[PDB]
C-alpha cells in the first residue's frame, strides 16, 4: 500500500516546482530577449 | 601420462607445459613447478 | 460531429465504452516478447559419425549433403561444421520473413536424396533438421537435493521422462541435452578376446543374432484351415531388458558346445550414450536441457508452455530430483514491459493532478483523464488488426503517443472553457464555438503529423521493423484521438464541465487556487509583455536563431549515433575454451575455478551458476566449457558495479591470471545480428581446392597484415581450432592380407573399440535405448594399446595391428569448415575503436586483396546484412521535409506561412540533445522517436499559435502584432497544461533504477529537454516568424487594422 | 510450395511402392519449369583445356553456387563432373584370373573413410593428458591411388592391383554428352529461374556470380552467354516506354 | 491410483475441457454488447432494460 504513497507525495510535491522552474526561466528568459 | 623425447630437450629443463595462453613464444613468464 | 454527439453523449460515451471492450479483448490476445522478430530464418541439419575425425566426416557426408544443397528459396548462405567428434552442423541462412516450415520442407526434401548415401553410421545415429535460434532460450537445471541420484542418474530420467516432451511441445525448436540417456554400454578387453581368440565383430553380430525382437506369427494365424479352434501369435527373442542377458550372449556354441560368453569378455553397464558432456548446479552433479525457442514461434508462451509439460512431471519425480532454472530469458522480457504499463497508469494520474492544478475542480479533471485510456487503449485493438504484438517498442508508442493524446483534450477543453472564461455561454453552447474553430485544425494537424512518423515506417532492411512499431501505434492513437476528439471529448465538455460567468479568469478564488490563477496570468502578462518588445525587434532574434541552430548543429554530429541499449539481464554466461588436445579434465578443473568465482568473489549479486563440461557453442568436446549463471534480481545488484556490465568486466578480466583457458564472460546484445558499433564476420576461402593448411598460412597471413592496423583492426581472431597431432595408423595392406586378415573387421576392430559404435536397440523400463561396444578406457587410453588388439585372419590365428599397423604422429585439424560448400577460415575482429565499422572492413577487403593466387573470401551476418543499402533514412527525411510544408501550405492554402510553421524544428531537437549530451547518453533509436516526439507537439503548437493569429487577421480585422499576441496569450495556458502534463509524464522513466531502466531514461531524457527547449524558448520564437515571413511576403495595405 | 506439399504428401504413399534402389536412388519432387532462364556457356581459348577439362570446373567450382544462387530454381549441366574412370580389360583379368568383382570389391577396401575414434578419448582414465583423433584409412584422391587398391595378395604378399589388370583414369560421370560453341568443344548450363522470381534480377546475381568466378578461372578459361532472354526483355520495356513519351507530346 | 500412476483426459474430453472455461465469459460479452447498444439508440441508461 505504500509504494503508491511514497511516490504520491513527490509526484505531486514537484508539480509546483517545475512548473515554478520553467515559469521563472520565462520570468529570467523573458528578461533576456527584452534585453536582447 | 607423459612424453619420453629422445632428443631436443636435457636435463634441468623447466618444462613450459600449461599457460598455453598467457604464453605465446617469446613472451615473458613466471615459472611455477 | 461533435454538434451530433453533443446531443448524443450517451451515443458517444456508448463509443468510448465499446473501444475499451474490444481493446479489453484485445489486450487479453496479443503476444507478449521483447522486441519484433528481425532474425532471419535460417535451417540446421545436424550429423553424428561417432569416433571420425572432422575429415572423415566432411568428406563422406558433409560435402556429400552439399552438391545436393541447391535451387531452395532465399538462400542467402550456407554455413557448415566438421568435427572429430563425429558432429555435423550445416545452417543454411534464409531471406527474413522466408517461411520456416517450407525452408525446413525443402531442404529435407532435398535432405532425403542424400541419406541412402550417406554412412549407415550416420542414417541410424540419424540426422535432425532444425528451425531454432543459434541461442537457447532457457537452461532448466536439475539435481537430487538428496545427493541419492549421480549426474547420469540424474541424466538419464530427464532423458525419458522428459526430454521428448519438451522436445514434442510446440514451440521448441530443439531440446539439447546436458547430460546423456542411458546405454547398453559393452566395454572390451582384447586379452580376453585373444585369450579367447576372438574379434569385437564376434561380440557384435552374436549382440544381434542374440538381442533381437522377431514376430514368429502366430499358431492359427490368418489363412486358416477349415475348423480351427485356436489362433495365438507366436513369442519369440525379445529384445533384452538388462544387462545380463547381455553377458549371456552367446560368442558362440563350440564344437562340444561349450558356451563362449559376453560376461567373460566385457563389462556391461548401463552409461550415458555419449559421455562427452557434464554440468553441476552450483557445483553438485546436475544434468539439464537446453532450450532453442522455434524459429518465428513465441518464447513467453513457449517458455510457459514448457513449465506445464514439468510441472506436469513434477509428482511423478524419484526421490530428491529438483527443478532448478538456472536460465530463462522471458522474466526480463515480462517484468521490463509491465514497468511500461505502471507507467502509462502512473502517467494518467499525473494527467488528472495537473489538469486539477488547472482545472481545480473534480469533475473537469476526468475530462482529459477519460480520453487518454480510450485511446491508448483503442490502439491496442489496432496492434490487433495489423496482426501485432506486445513488445519493448510498441509499449513505448503508448507512452510517446499520450504526448500527443493529452494535447488534444486540453486544446478542445481549454478552448471550451476560454469561450466560457471569455463569452460566459454554457459549457453546452460554449463546447460548440469551440470544437467549431478549431475542428478543421485538429483534423488537418492529424494529416501532417503523420507525414512525421509515417515516413519511418518504410524504413529498409532489418532496422525497417524496428522503428515501424512506433509510427503505427503512434499513427494509431494519432487517428483515435482525432476521432475521440470529435465525438467523446465535446459531450464530456457538455456534461462534465462548471459553467463560467462572462470575464472570470478564476481571480476571485480563496486559496491557493486564487493566489495560483492570481500568480500565473501575471506570469502570463509579463510574458507577452516580452513578445510585445521581442517583436519590436524582429532582427536581434534572427541572429540570435543562427546561434542556437548551429549549437544544434554542434552537438548532433557530436552525440554519437548508436542502436539499441543493451540491457542488464541479470543472467550472462561465461565461455570457456582450452587448447586442442585437452581432457575433459583440464577443461572441468577451469569450471571450478570459474565456478568457484561466481560463488564467492560475486556472492551477493550471484544467484547460482549451472555449468557444464564439452559443451558451449562450439560444438562438441572436452576442450570447450561454459557456465550458466543465476544472479540475483537487479533489486539484489545496486549500482553501476554490481550489474552484468560490471560484473562481466571484472570476470573478463579475473579469469585472465588462468592459465590454459580462452575465457571470457559476456551479456549478450538486445539481438544477436542487431549491431550498433563492434566487430565483424568475415571468410576466407579456398576456391581453387587449394587445402586447409593452405588457408591457415593464407589467413595467418590475413591476420599478421590485419593485426598490423590496431588502429583500425582490433580483437581480430579466427573463430575456430589450430591443428592437433594425431595417431595416424597406416596399415601395410599386403601383410593383412599376407596374414588373410580381412580390413573391415580390422577397420571394424578398430572404430568399435577405440571410437566406440552403435551396435543396436534395447528397452530400459519399457524405454527404448542403445547399445554400445568399445573398449575399456584404460585399454584405449593410449597408442601402445593397438598392438593389444590382435585379429582373426583367414587362418584363425589372432594376429595383431602392429604386424601389419605402423602408425605416426601428424596434424589433422580438430574441427572444419565450409561455407556456402567451400573451405570457409571464419575470422573475428572489430573495427579499432573511433574506427567506424566499414572502415575496419574496407582495410579488410584490402587486406584481402593481395592474398595468394586462388583465394576467395566473404562477409556474413552482420557484415552480411552490412552490403544493405542503409542510408534510406536521410532521403526519406528529406522526402518528410516536402510532405509537412505542402500540407501546411494545403492547411494554410500559402506557400509562404507554413514558413513560419517550420523554423520551431531546431528549439526541441536541441534540448534533447543536450540532455542526454548531458548524462552521457546516445544517439540512438529512442531518442531519434522522441525528437518527432517533440517534434510533433513543439510543431503541434507553432501551427496553432499561427492559425489563431491569422484567422484574426482573417476572420476579425486584427492587424499583425495585434493579432499575433492574441495568438499565443490565448494560446499560453493550453501549452503548459500539455508540456507540465508531458513533462511530468515521463518522470518516472528519467528516475529508472534497475531492469528497463536503461530504455528509459534514454526515452525520458531525450525527451525531458525537448520539450522544455519546446516549450519556453518556441513561444518567444513562433510570434517572431509568424511576422517576420508574414511582414517578408506581404503585401497591400495589410499591417495596420483594415477591419473587418 | 503448398502444390509441393499435397504432392509430397501422397507421394509418401509411393515410395514404399518404389523398388528400392529407385528409394536409395531417391524421388525428388521440384517446382519445375521446362525452359531455361538462359545458358551460360565456356570455353578455354588458348586451348590448354578440354572441354573434359572445362566440363569438370564447372560443375565443381560454380554449378552449386550456380544452383544456390537466388532465383535459380533449377541448374542443368553440359558437360560431366570427373570421376574416376577404371578400364577393365577382360582378358587381362583372365591372365590374372580375375573379374570386375575383383575390381569392385576392394575399391571398397583402398577408397574407404574409417572413422578411429581417438586415444584416451570419452569416458577417459582420470589423470589423462592427451587425447587424440585416431586417423584410419582415408579417401584415395587419385589415379595412382586407386591403382595401389589391392585386388589382394599372396600369403608371400605378390600384389594383386586394381591397376594390376586395366587402367584407370579420370573422366566424366557420363560421356553422354558433348557442347560445342561455335563449334568450339563446349561445356555449358542449363539455367532455370526458379518459380516466382524476377528474371532480370536473377541473371545478374547470375552474371554477379561469374563476376566472382572470373579471378579464379583458370587461363584461357573463357564465359560465354550463348542464350539468354534477359537483352530482350530490356529493349523490349524500353521500346515501350519510348511509346510512353510519344505518346505524352502527341 | 497406486505410485507411477497417470492419467490424461483425452479427445472430446480433453476439448470439452478447454471449451468449457469459454461460456460463461462470452454471455458476459453478449450481454454487455446488447444493453450498449440500445442505450445509444435511446440515450438511456434505464429503458434498455425495459
Amino acid at each position: 500500500m505504500l509504494e503508491l504513497l511514497k511516490s504520491l507525495v513527490f509526484a505531486v510535491i514537484m508539480v509546483p516546482v517545475v512548473m515554478a522552474i520553467i515559469l521563472g526561466l520565462i520570468y529570467g528568459l523573458g528578461e533576456v530577449f527584452n534585453i536582447f | 601420462d607423459k612424453w619420453l623425447v629422445t632428443e631436443g630437450l636435457k636435463a634441468g629443463d623447466r618444462v613450459v607445459i600449461s599457460g598455453l595462453q598467457k604464453v605465446r613464444p617469446g613472451v615473458q613468464v613466471k615459472a611455477q613447478e | 460531429m461533435p454538434n451530433f454527439f453533443i446531443d448524443r453523449p450517451i451515443f458517444a460515451w456508448v463509443i468510448a465504452i465499446i473501444i475499451m471492450l474490444a481493446g479489453g479483448l484485445a489486450i487479453l490476445k496479443l503476444p507478449v516478447a521483447q522486441y519484433p522478430t528481425i532474425a532471419p530464418p535460417a535451417v540446421t541439419i545436424s550429423a553424428s559419425y561417432p569416433g571420425a575425425d572432422a575429415k572423415t566426416v566432411q568428406d563422406t557426408v558433409t560435402q556429400v549433403i552439399e552438391q545436393n544443397m541447391n535451387g531452395i528459396d532465399n538462400l542467402m548462405y550456407m554455413s557448415s561444421n566438421s568435427d572429430s567428434t563425429g558432429t555435423v552442423q550445416i545452417t543454411l541462412t534464409f531471406e527474413s520473413g522466408t517461411d520456416a516450415d517450407i525452408a525446413q520442407v525443402q531442404v529435407q526434401n532435398k535432405l532425403q536424396l542424400a541419406m541412402p548415401l550417406l554412412p549407415q553410421e550416420v542414417q541410424q545415429q540419424g540426422v535432425s533438421v532444425e528451425k531454432s535460434s543459434s541461442s537457447f532460450l532457457m537452461v532448466v537445471g536439475v539435481i537430487n537435493t538428496d545427493g541419492t541420484m549421480t549426474q547420469e542418474d540424474i541424466s538419464d530420467y530427464v532423458a525419458a521422462n522428459m526430454k521428448d516432451a519438451i522436445s514434442r511441445t510446440s514451440g521448441v525448436g530443439d531440446v539439447q541435452l546436458f547430460g546423456s540417456q542411458y546405454a547398453m554400454r559393452i566395454w572390451m578387453n582384447p586379452n580376453e578376446l585373444n585369450k579367447f581368440q576372438l574379434t569385437p565383430v564376434d561380440v557384435i553380430t552374436a549382440i544381434k543374432a542374440q538381442n533381437a525382437q522377431v514376430a514368429a506369427g502366430q499358431l492359427g494365424g490368418t489363412p486358416p484351415v477349415k475348423g480351427q479352434q485356436l489362433n495365438a501369435s507366436i513369442i519369440a527373442q525379445t529384445r533384452l531388458t538388462s544387462t545380463e542377458e547381455f553377458g549371456k550372449i552367446l560368442l558362440k556354441v563350440n564344437q562340444d558346445g561349450s558356451r563362449v560368453l559376453l560376461r567373460d569378455v566385457a563389462k556391461i553397464e548401463l552409461g550415458g550414450e555419449n559421455y562427452d558432456i557434464i554440468a553441476e548446479f552450483n557445483g553438485q552433479p546436475a544434468s539439464g536441457l537446453g532450450i532453442k525457442l522455434a524459429t518465428g514461434a513465441n518464447a513467453l508462451d513457449t517458455a510457459a508452455a514448457i513449465r506445464a509439460e514439468l510441472a506436469k512431471m513434477e509428482p511423478f519425480f524419484p526421490s530428491g530430483l529438483k527443478i532448478v532454472y538456472p536460465y530463462d530469458t522471458t522474466p526480463f522480457v515480462k517484468i521490463s514491459i509491465h514497468e511500461v504499463v505502471k507507467t502509462l497508469v502512473e502517467a494518467i494520474i499525473l494527467v488528472f493532478l495537473v489538469m486539477y492544478l488547472f482545472l481545480q475542480n473534480f469533475r473537469a479533471t476526468l475530462i482529459p483523464t477519460i480520453a487518454v485510456p480510450v485511446v491508448l487503449l483503442g490502439t491496442f485493438a489496432v496492434l490487433a488488426a495489423f496482426g501485432f504484438s506486445i513488445n519493448t517498442l510498441t509499449m513505448f508508442g503508448m507512452v510517446l503517443a499520450i504526448g500527443l493524446l493529452v494535447d488534444d483534450a486540453i486544446v478542445v477543453v481549454e478552448n471550451v472553457e476560454r469561450v466560457m472564461a471569455e463569452e460566459g455561454l454554457p459549457p453546452k453552447e460554449a463546447t460548440r464555438k469551440s470544437m467549431g474553430q478549431i475542428q478543421g485544425a485538429l483534423v488537418g494537424i492529424a494529416m501532417v503529423l503523420s507525414a512525421v512518423f509515417v515516413p519511418m515506417a518504410f524504413f529498409g532492411g532489418s532496422t525497417g521493423a524496428i522503428y515501424r512499431q512506433f509510427s503505427i501505434t503512434i499513427v494509431s492513437a494519432m487517428a483515435l484521438s482525432v476521432l475521440v476528439a470529435l465525438i467523446l471529448t465535446p459531450a464530456l465538455c457538455a456534461t462534465m464541465l462548471k459553467p463560467i460567468a462572462k470575464g472570470d479568469h478564476g481571480e476571485g478564488k480563496k486559496g491557493f487556487f486564487g493566489w495560483f490563477n492570481r500568480m500565473f496570468e501575471k506570469s502570463t502578462h509579463h510574458y507577452t509583455d516580452s513578445v510585445g518588445g521581442i517583436l519590436r525587434s524582429t532582427g536581434r532574434y534572427l541572429v540570435l536563431y543562427l546561434i542556437i541552430v548551429v549549437g544544434m548543429a554542434y552537438l548532433f554530429v557530436r552525440l554519437p549515433s548508436s542502436f539499441l541499449p543493451d540491457e542488464d539481464q541479470g543472467v550472462f554466461m561465461t565461455m570457456v575454451q582450452l587448447p586442442a588436445g585437452a581432457t575433459q579434465e583440464r577443461t572441468q578443473k577451469v569450471l571450478n575455478e570459474v565456478t568457484h568465482y561466481y560463488l564467492t568473489k560475486e556472492k551477493n549479486n550471484v544467484e547460482s551458476v549451472f555449468a557444464v563440461n564439452g559443451f558451449g557453442f562450439a560444438g562438441r568436446g572436452q576442450n570447450t566449457g561454459i557456465a550458466f549463471v543465476s544472479l540475483k534480481d537487479w533489486a539484489d545488484r545496486p549500482g553501476e558495479e554490481n550489474k552484468v556490465e560490471a560484473i562481466t568486466m571484472r570476470a573478463t578480466r579475473a579469469f585472465s591470471q588462468i592459465k590454459d583457458a580462452m575465457v571470457f564472460a559476456f551479456n549478450l546484445p538486445a539481438i544477436v545480428e542487431l549491431g550498433t558499433a563492434t566487430g565483424f564476420d568475415f571468410e576466407l576461402i579456398d576456391q581453387a581446392g587449394l587445402g586447409h593448411e593452405k588457408l591457415t598460412q593464407a589467413r595467418n597471413q590475413l591476420l599478421a597484415e590485419a593485426a598490423k592496423h590496431p588502429d583500425m583492426l582490433t580483437s581480430v581472431r579466427p573463430n575456430g581450432l589450430e591443428d592437433t597431432p594425431q595417431f595416424k595408423i597406416d596399415i601395410d595392406q599386403e601383410k593383412a592380407q599376407a596374414l588373410g586378415v580381412s580390413i573391415n573387421d580390422i577397420n571394424t576392430t578398430l572404430g568399435a573399440a577405440w571410437g566406440g559404435s552403435y551396435v543396436n536397440d534395447f528397452i530400459d523400463r519399457g524405454r527404448v535405448k542403445k547399445v554400445y561396444v568399445m573398449s575399456e578406457a584404460k585399454y584405449r587410453m593410449l597408442p601402445d594399446d593397438i598392438g593389444d588388439w590382435y585379429v582373426r585372419a583367414a587362418d584363425g590365428q589372432m594376429v595383431p595391428f602392429s604386424a601389419f599397423s605402423s602408425s605416426r604422429w601428424e596434424y589433422g585439424s580438430p574441427r572444419l569448415e565450409r561455407y556456402n560448400g567451400l573451405p570457409s577460415m571464419e575470422i573475428l575482429g572489430q573495427a579499432a575503436p573511433g574506427k567506424s565499422t566499414g572502415e575496419a572492413m574496407e582495410l579488410m577487403e584490402q587486406l584481402a586483396s593481395k592474398l595468394p593466387t586462388g583465394v576467395g573470401y566473404d562477409w556474413t551476418g552482420m557484415s552480411y546484412q552490412e552490403r544493405l543499402s542503409g542510408n534510406q533514412a536521410p532521403s526519406l527525411y528529406a522526402i518528410s521535409l516536402i510532405v509537412v510544408f505542402l500540407c501546411l501550405a494545403a492547411l494554410y492554402e500559402s506557400w509562404s506561412i507554413p514558413f513560419s510553421v517550420m523554423l520551431v524544428v531546431p528549439l526541441g531537437v536541441i534540448g534533447a540533445l543536450l540532455a542526454a549530451t548531458f548524462r552521457g547518453l546516445t544517439n540512438d533509436v529512442y531518442f531519434q522517436v522522441g525528437l518527432l516526439t517533440t517534434i510533433g507537439l513543439s510543431a503541434k503548437n507553432a501551427i496553432l499559435i499561427v492559425e489563431f493569429a491569422k484567422d484574426l487577421m482573417d476572420k476579425e480585422g486584427k492587424g499583425l502584432i495585434e493579432a499575433t499576441l492574441d495568438a499565443v496569450r490565448m494560446r499560453l495556458r493550453p501549452i503548459l497544461m500539455t508540456s507540465l502534463a508531458f513533462i511530468l509524464g515521463v518522470m518516472p522513466l528519467v528516475i529508472s533504477t534497475g531492469a528497463g531502466s536503461g530504455a528509459q531514461n534514454a526515452v525520458g531524457t531525450g525527451v525531458m529537454g525537448g520539450m522544455v527547449t519546446a516549450t519556453v524558448l518556441a513561444i518567444f520564437f513562433v510570434p517572431v516568424f509568424f511576422v517576420v515571413v508574414r511582414r517578408r511576403f506581404s503585401r497591400k495595405n495589410e499591417d495596420i487594422e483594415h477591419s473587418h
